[PDB]
């Protein structure tokens, strides 16, 4: 229900909810998307200073007590739309990249894709669109046959025009 | 003296032992001293083998400038050495971001930011970036900002 | 205190559904010390030899 | 590599002023005509490769024919020298664009360098134009991508075609530079590149020489060494870059026999038997012998094994493949493999059974024409046969020698492999 | 015949040959057997062993 509110833009639901995460007795799996629920939410409210020691603790803290490797990567594509939402995403240019070629041998392909648009939005920030047009051109084949990123993927292509 | 053996060697006791380092083209060298209050013995008391850190050829490292000596000699062999590989192009990931002209970290970013202004704040932020006693490309940073200040509008 | 292993990230035929059920069922029912010799003694046929 | 910048405007009015006060004369308007003839900017009133009249040289004598004119004189010459750093970049930003190729560099940089020799503005012991010039090579460089690579093909270009002069003047200019394209790489590529391209040209197709890697390398060595350790700089007598050089015509050397291994085994043999020995002197992992296998098993059935291919032939030249390979392989585990893969085909022929032992106990053809409605070729038969044929596959002070020189004297499926 | 080289602008993985392959039920006289699965025009189209 929060994610959903989430969505809708219900910031007062999910608020509300979030104080009942401090104070509740929970399950680790449940632990973490409350976790992951609350970095979202503050995505989305605008303060990033608190959101950015928030996630690097949550994913160093994902990989030394619990070697959960899935939740490590949502994490880490958290705060690489944190730093690209503030104009800088360049600093995640070497975050990107290692997780690249990393999934390519893995071949996951919703992990390759997800980097993918990451990797244009941070090339059309920069002002080197020119590029990043005619990467998404060769790759738009491939990135279509996953539905919840045709939303990203579809806005995206209105900024191109 | 200076004792020097392979790697899989039979070292001599470890009471005996002052300091070991080990140093080799690639991985970045590891040197230990073992000083009255730590023994060889103690050190390797959890287990006789010591691990290494893998040194990184990444594109990001030379944005520019090459600090690296990058000799003859080596490079030659590690061409060999990859051509090895190749008879056992733009298929890395690195000639992509290369291929993408997006190499040089500061450059790029200091493009961005001139991009429209020029707040009195932000421009001595840059100009403190020009002035920078140690950096890397600071003629390219120092190029730009001549451009975006006196160029073509 | 915290004596962190590091595992072992290892990695190829993906075969047929019937020969992985086989080998589950069949399954139900010093490699690397040589291999350090091998390396522990090198360049020569000496320890063949005494063996 | 710190350079001042004071604005366009700044800098004439200060020129202005300076010469106003100094001469006390309208040189003014004459001082305008020359920093137009100097600036790049405006191709109208500039040189275009073009010297000046009379009045631009009267002037700069007058220019360069106490203490305060000496100072005075001296922050003129600096203006001068902010002016024309100040127009030259200018000039480059707005032609930053349109450069593809290093011949574009050399003509802007004669172009702005033109008006230097009539005008002198830097010092001799200070290498200032020098140091922004190579300050726009290394933003050249580093902020033009398909110019980096036009580079890297002219000078591969330019080292296949044997151009070494230009080639070492790209070379100074990379290095001069000191962009993100260290010469360093470009000519470790290049002379790869060249040394490949020599030993595709000269060991291809000629395997009954011997020692011939020494002569190989030998006459590269003689043909552009000397020129390669001048490009790199470093003494002609740089024993590990040969043995380097060395290590890789051997391995090149190992690569192409591999693809050639087939033609070798098959035709060139017996008369290419001594490169086989000198192959066996090469060979030293797991890996180059699964690899001439697999290559030669893919080689031979491709060819051989059709049945359309004559059943004697085949195994006429089934045997020469055998003997070569042993004379290469004395252990002969390869021919087990090369065994192993191959008969299954064997048997599928019928005839095969009967000439063979026809061939071991040598039959006159008559016997053989007698049952077998076939043709058997008969220079084939003698060629077998003759390979075949072939056979080049005191008595108290002894003992305590020999018990020393036999027990001291430390010596460092089945076999099938007989 | 095709020749994709690998390219880094093609991310387009597949996962087809990560999948298992599938089988097929043939019954004999004696018993049900079980094989592997080939395409019906497989046999002429296959990888040759040559």
């Amino acid at each position: 229900v929060a994610f959903k509110a989430l969505e809708e833009d219900d910031f007062l639901k999910v608020k509300q909810y979030l104080l009942k995460s401090e104070s509740l007795e929970l399950d680790y799996d449940q632990k973490i998307n409350l976790k992951y629920l609350r970095v979202k939410y503050l995505v989305k409210i605008g303060d990033y200073d608190l959101s950015m020691r928030l996630i690097n603790q949550y994913v160093k803290e994902c990989c030394e007590e619990v070697a959960d490797s899935n939740w490590r990567f949502k994490f880490e594509i958290e705060s690489i739309n944190v730093l690209l939402l503030s104009d800088v995403g360049i600093r995640s240019l070497p975050k990107i990249i290692k997780l690249i070629d990393e999934y390519k041998e893995i071949g996951n392909p919703l992990r390759c894709v997800i980097l993918l648009l990451k990797l244009c939005e941070v090339l059309i920030q920069v002002g080197k669109s020119m590029e990043a047009e005619c990467l998404i051109s060769c790759n738009l084949s491939t990135i279509l046959e996953f539905p919840f990123v045709r939303k990203k993927t579809d806005e995206l292509l209105e900024s191109l025009s | 003296v200076i004792r020097e053996i392979s790697t899989p060697c039979l070292l001599p006791d470890f009471s005996k032992i002052k300091s070991i380092r080990v140093k080799m083209h690639g991985y970045f060298p590891l040197e230990v001293n073992f000083t009255k209050d730590y023994s060889a013995s103690d050190f390797f008391s959890g287990g006789t083998i010591i691990y290494i850190q893998r040194k990184s050829e990444s594109v990001f490292e030379n944005k520019a400038s090459f600090r690296n000596v990058e000799d003859i000699h080596v490079a030659l062999k590690r061409k060999a050495a990859e051509s090895k590989n190749y008879s056992r192009g733009n298929t890395t990931s690195s000639q992509l971001v290369e291929s993408l002209g997006i190499q040089d970290l500061t450059m790029v970013e200091l493009d961005t930011l001139l991009s429209a202004a020029l707040t009195d704040s932000e421009s001595y932020n840059l100009g403190l970036l020009c002035s920078d006693k140690n950096s890397g490309d600071i003629l390219d940073c120092q190029l730009e900002l001549w451009y975006k200040s006196f160029g073509p509008h | 205190c915290k004596v962190p292993l590091a595992k072992n990230r290892s990695s190829k035929k993906p075969s047929d559904i019937y020969s992985i059920l086989s080998e589950i069922v069949k399954s139900a029912s010093g490699r690397s010390l040589k291999l350090n010799a091998g390396l522990i003694f090198s360049e020569d046929k000496r320890f063949t030899h005494v063996v | 590599q710190i350079t001042p910048t004071r604005d366009l405007k700044v800098i004439t009015d200060e020129l202005q002023t300076l010469s106003s006060y100094i001469f006390h004369t309208n040189i003014v308007d004459d001082l305008n005509s020359l920093l137009t003839w100097m600036s790049p900017n405006d191709a109208k009133s500039n040189h275009q490769l073009r010297p000046p009249s009379l009045r631009i040289k009267n002037i700069i004598k007058v220019l360069f024919p106490g203490n305060t004119n000496k100072e005075l004189q001296l922050q003129l010459f600096s203006t001068l020298k902010e002016f024309y750093i100040f127009q030259v970049r200018y000039h480059f930003f707005l032609h930053f664009n349109n450069i593809n190729y290093l011949k574009d560099i050399q003509r802007w940089e004669n172009y702005y360098e033109f008006p230097l020799r009539y005008v002198p503005i830097f010092d001799v012991n200070v290498n200032d134009w020098a140091l922004e010039l190579n300050s726009l090579r290394h933003y050249l460089l580093n902020r033009n991508i398909k110019f980096k690579n036009n580079l890297r093909t002219r000078l591969d270009k330019l080292i296949m075609d044997d151009d070494f002069d230009l080639a070492d003047n790209l070379i100074q200019w990379l290095k001069s530079a000191n962009g993100s394209l260290s010469s360093t790489e470009l000519i470790v590529n290049a002379l790869y590149s060249k040394i490949n391209k020599f030993c595709e040209d000269n060991m291809s197709r000629v395997w009954n020489k011997r020692f011939m890697i020494m002569e190989t390398f030998n006459k590269f060595i003689n043909q552009y060494w000397s020129q390669f350790s001048k490009l790199v700089g470093c003494p002609e007598d740089d024993h590990e870059l040969t043995t380097t050089v060395f290590n890789c015509f051997e391995s090149n050397f190992l690569r192409i026999r591999t693809n050639e291994i087939f033609d070798i085994c098959v035709l060139a043999y017996p008369d290419s038997k001594v490169t086989l020995l000198e192959l066996r002197k090469i060979m030293k992992d797991f890996k180059d012998y699964t690899n001439i296998v697999t290559t030669f098993l893919s080689d031979f059935k491709k060819y051989i094994l059709n049945p359309s291919v004559t059943t004697v032939d085949a195994l006429l030249r089934y045997v020469k493949t055998i003997k070569a390979f042993l004379v290469l392989d004395p252990t002969g585990r390869c021919l087990h493999s090369i065994t192993t893969f191959v008969k299954p085909y064997f048997q599928e022929r019928k005839h095969l059974v009967n000439v063979l032992l026809y061939a071991m106990l040598d039959l006159p053809e008559e016997e053989l024409k007698e049952k077998i409605n076939f043709n058997v070729d008969m220079k084939a038969l003698l060629s077998l046969v003759d390979t075949l044929h072939d056979s080049d596959i005191i008595r108290h002070a002894m003992l305590y020698e020999h018990i020393l020189n036999y027990y001291i004297a430390w010596v460092p499926k089945s076999s099938y492999i007989k | 015949p095709l020749r994709y080289e690998p390219n880094n602008r093609d991310f387009a993985c597949n996962i087809i040959d990560d999948l298992p392959k599938l089988i097929r039920f043939v019954k004999d006289s004696k018993r049900i057997n079980i094989v592997p699965y080939t395409q019906p025009n497989s046999l002429w189209r296959g990888p040759d062993e040559d």
